[PDB]
């Protein structure tokens, strides 16, 4: 349901030169460490939570 | 008989649905896209 809450951001590359990646937190709340490792892998620096 | 979204912590377990689940269908769509060697694709939807 959060993609409803952020749908204008996803539609925003249709009008701007903005590149975005989209990732989902796991079902376990404590399993964020592979997600932060994947943040480390791709070297992204601008995260919207 | 129709797809609906489910709340991730809905504890009701007395329902089944024969609609094909869109995780597997989206995996099929992504595999079909990966077969066609595409790079730029535009996803057009109707309702949110």
């Amino acid at each position: 349901t959060g993609l409803i809450r952020l749908q204008e951001l996803i539609k925003a590359p249709s009008r701007y030169n903005l590149r975005l990646k989209i990732r989902q937190l796991p079902a376990d709340t404590k399993d964020a460490k592979p997600l932060l490792k994947e943040m480390k892998r791709g070297k992204e620096f601008h995260v919207i939570f | 008989t129709r797809w609906k979204h489910q709340v991730s912590d809905n504890k009701d377990s007395f329902y089944v649905s024969l609609y094909p689940d869109f995780s597997s269908l989206s995996r099929a769509i992504l595999d079909l896209v990966q077969f066609f060697k595409w790079k730029t694709v535009t996803v057009v939807y109707d309702d949110s």
